[PDB]
């Protein structure tokens, strides 16, 4: 996939990023992701426990609140199909897909941090 | 260094808080002019101890519209709650469609925020020194918040538009009552703005305000009444300052007119005070005498 | 070798905002989701004020070399001279009695204070928000003093006592100027825990 | 959770223009109990009634949230877990309310 | 040649920050990718403290030749002396109860706490983020004691007792003077895994 | 492509190398490349597994992130044509070319370590 690099390069507009998005504006998001991630790591089976599915909904709630609070985060999440991805994750409930999600989001962060003021 | 400051409420002082309580949870007396703030928890615990909670809720959601029927005291009377009981579930009292509250803390104690005091001090400094880089000195002079002020020094007052014909604003306010002695602490890191420097600054600002606003409302009965009360020249010598919200927007005439036009923008193309029924005495809101130690 | 414990309790006097986590929250203890005072804050207010009360040369400011009493009391080793911190300031937490009283009297743990912005010539009202910790609450803290010389303990303790008074008069955390940061200390207790030192 | 809120988007005013400014105290009330007596939950009901009186938009919200029956069963259960879940649900509602906003 | 096993539990009082792996993360394991306190830190801290407790000269401060009883406890074998360590310190692991309770309360193990380094004659508070383990967490530890000589177990155990108490009113980890690293020991147990030695009158508290 | 391998001596300036590049900020890259090298050693046939390819994707993501974090490393990666060769390796999906790349990286790294403050 790595459609992330395409989105970030397309958003290099005039030197603004998604209309001025910054990595420190993502912090809690990634933090939350990382938490789930390590929990996700400790589990063995691919079937994700109901508590983890509730935590996935909690991660989506965080994303929605952050998008509502900051307009630039909203644009980023909207274009990046982040909410579609999360919904599809919730539908799938499979660990491997979740790990793929983690990688994609981390790539997003890395590419964005690649082009910053 | 460090200094202890006392504040004497010459007139009503009120601090805009942003919590306007309406007719909900509000009991007033039309024949004793006293309004009773009501403990929600205790009141509802009584409501459950009489199993009328559903009644109260059903009243609450859809008001009966009728002005006389609209009101919580009327609700209590419909439930025949005894004046003894009706007193038993009162949090506190003071002497009215809406009410704006002063700030309270986690202990619901009313205090004068140090930010408001610091802003008023900076206002006098900016006016006297024409902002002598007062953005810089702003950091080097530190004001603590106020210690608690017990309820007996709190009152409700009607906003009065003192003019040729004294008008009455529709809403009311909680504000500190007269003569209240209020202490806080100030800290000094910039000795250039000495205490005496600040004092004279306040004095000069008030003197300027006197010849720009106070001398204008002459030929008003209530206006002149306040000016006579206490005496203006002796008050001029004291470090008098207007605090918090409710003070006049003001706190060359032509530039003032244009700017006021801009700020009000009939407003697109007026003095605040409070008039007492008890003594028929008006005090403009905001004024306080400030002294150091 | 000897170690000196200090047990004591801070009471908050003016509204308090440290707001490390920054609608601009305050620091919180994650196992309790409750306010704390990150003892780093104590250390910093301490050392800054002490430098202020002692000599603080403009060149010394630029070079971050602090007064020798200060430097020895808290350890720096930034000028190349090996110096071990002689006092550690740890964090602090809510007191059992404080939390019990809050629950009994239904006292909120945090207050949101509106800060209205008024601009001259426009007077345009844009409120801001900030959070404060409930005033009057008390935290239990610990100061651990280490003995590295049996003759320096008295002088170091004298400096600590005067500094405690300075911290009480000043403001701790951010927005000290607007009325946030006045705390008091109570129930200081002194007891050496390791060694044969007389206190 | 999300379903009702995404469904009450009146094409785009939420509950005829609900604003979190009105839920602030409501929000505050919730958080206080979260730190933690059933009478406190009763006062929670009471404060719901208070704010539901404050604005028609909030009342229509709470009804379309089925809030009060949920609260009644919550107080019926008295089990701390059920209360915690409830608080989570309220947070979620608030969140989606925030997102679908002017 | 018997071996006395010591088990116990580290309860973290304030934040704990090893920071071995580093923007700068703490030591976090690999099979569970949960943070652990590498023993090397534990042994080093306990050793430095216990050395300080006895005498220590500047010439002794030269090249890490320390007091002889400590030396027998931890081993130097440096000045051509035959000294293998009789007390080995293992690593600590995020014990299961901790993970369980935190999961059933939905709390992270690790916090990021932000610091503002103020610069004198600059008035600029630069933000530096430090990651530290959350409070109330626990690890389990095992120490191994070797009996090289019979009538010295008690004397070495007295030195261990002093060093264990030293760690409870000190900080273990990084930068404790900013108030991070306070720990405690609980649920001490002593067993002799291999041998015929009695460890019942033997105690550590 | 060996001119990019002896260019390291061409980048010895005054007295910093690659504008102060140190092996302390490049150790992560060495570990990640070595981890994938052992997986390639386990692989017997030439045609790379898709999961291995995604591993390459993650590798390049790490490359971009590391370039973003540090400037001297960014100069190294760009001035040595790291990204084009990475993409080429991904394109070729052949083990043997991958080993060639690893040897190239090893030469770069080692030569870099030879010159250090």
């Amino acid at each position: 996939m790595t459609f992330a690099h395409e989105v970030v390069k397309s958003n290099v507009k005039n030197q603004v990023l998604f209309n001025g998005l910054t990595t420190s504006k993502l912090r809690n998001l990634m933090e939350q992701v990382n938490r789930l991630y390590t929990i996700a790591f400790n589990s063995n089976e691919d079937q994700l426990n109901e508590e983890f599915i509730d935590e996935l909904e909690y991660l989506k709630i965080k994303f929605y609140y952050e998008a509502g609070r900051e307009k630039s985060v909203d644009e980023f999440l909207k274009k990046t199909l982040m909410f579609p991805i999360i919904d599809r994750v919730i539908k799938k409930e499979s660990k491997k897909f979740f790990l793929d999600y983690c990688k994609y989001f981390e790539a997003l962060v890395a590419y964005a941090k690649y082009y910053q003021k | 260094k460090n200094y202890e400051v006392v504040i004497k409420t010459l007139g009503p002082i009120h601090i805009g808080s942003g919590q306007v309580m309406k007719k909900q949870d509000y009991i007033y007396d039309f024949y004793n002019s006293k309004v009773y703030m009501i403990n929600g928890n205790k009141l509802v615990k009584f409501l459950k101890r009489k199993n009328l909670l559903y009644t109260y809720q059903n009243f609450l959601r859809y008001p009966p519209k009728n002005p006389r029927e609209n009101g919580l005291k009327d609700y209590l009377d419909a439930q025949n709650v005894k004046q003894s009981e009706w007193e038993a579930f009162v949090s506190y009292s003071e002497k009215l469609n809406d009410l704006h509250l002063m700030v309270r803390d986690g202990q619901n104690k009313v205090y004068l925020p140090g930010s408001s005091i610091k802003g008023a001090i900076k206002t006098t400094l900016v006016s006297k020194y024409n902002n002598e880089k007062n953005k810089d000195i702003y950091s080097k002079i530190k004001v603590s918040d106020s210690k608690p002020i017990d309820e007996s020094n709190l009152a409700i007052y009607q906003k009065i538009d003192i003019n040729k014909s004294e008008k009455s604003m529709p809403l009311y306010r909680e504000c500190i009552d007269v003569n209240t002695e209020i202490k806080f602490k100030l800290t000094i890191e910039d000795e250039i703005y000495s205490i005496n420097e600040i004092e004279q600054s306040i004095q000069d600002f008030y003197k300027n305000y006197y010849d720009k606003w106070l001398v204008g409302f002459k030929e008003t009965k209530g206006g002149r009444r306040f000016a006579l009360e206490g005496g203006i020249p002796d008050v001029l010598n004291q470090n008098i300052l207007f605090l918090g919200a409710g003070t006049g927007f003001v706190s060359n005439r032509k530039q003032a007119k244009q700017d006021s036009f801009e700020i009000l923008t009939k407003m697109k193309e007026a003095l605040k005070g409070t008039t007492n029924q008890s003594r028929h005495t008006s005090y403009q809101q905001g004024m306080c005498k400030v002294s150091f130690q | 070798y000897s170690k000196i414990k200090i047990s004591g309790t801070i009471e908050v006097v003016t509204g308090l905002h440290i707001g490390g986590g920054g609608d601009s929250p305050v620091v919180r203890d994650l196992q309790t989701k409750l306010p704390i005072i990150p003892g780093s804050s104590i250390k910093g207010k301490m050392r800054n004020l002490l430098a202020k009360h002692f000599g603080l040369k403009m060149k010394q400011e630029s070079h971050n070399q602090d007064d020798e009493r200060v430097l020895r009391l808290f350890g720096s080793s930034e000028k190349g001279n090996i110096q071990r911190a002689r006092l550690q300031i740890s964090d602090a937490f809510f007191s059992e009695k404080t939390k019990e009283h809050f629950a009994q009297n239904d006292i909120a743990y945090t207050e949101t204070k509106f800060e209205n912005t008024i601009n001259r010539l426009t007077a345009v009202a844009n409120p801001r928000q900030i959070e404060r910790v409930t005033r009057g609450s008390e935290f239990d803290f610990v100061f651990i003093y280490n003995v590295d010389e049996e003759s320096q303990v008295e002088d170091d303790f004298e400096n600590i006592e005067k500094a405690i008074h300075l911290l009480e008069n000043d403001y701790l955390g951010g927005g000290g100027t607007r009325g946030n940061g006045r705390i008091q200390f109570k129930d200081t207790n002194i007891e050496t825990v390791v060694g044969e030192y007389d206190s």
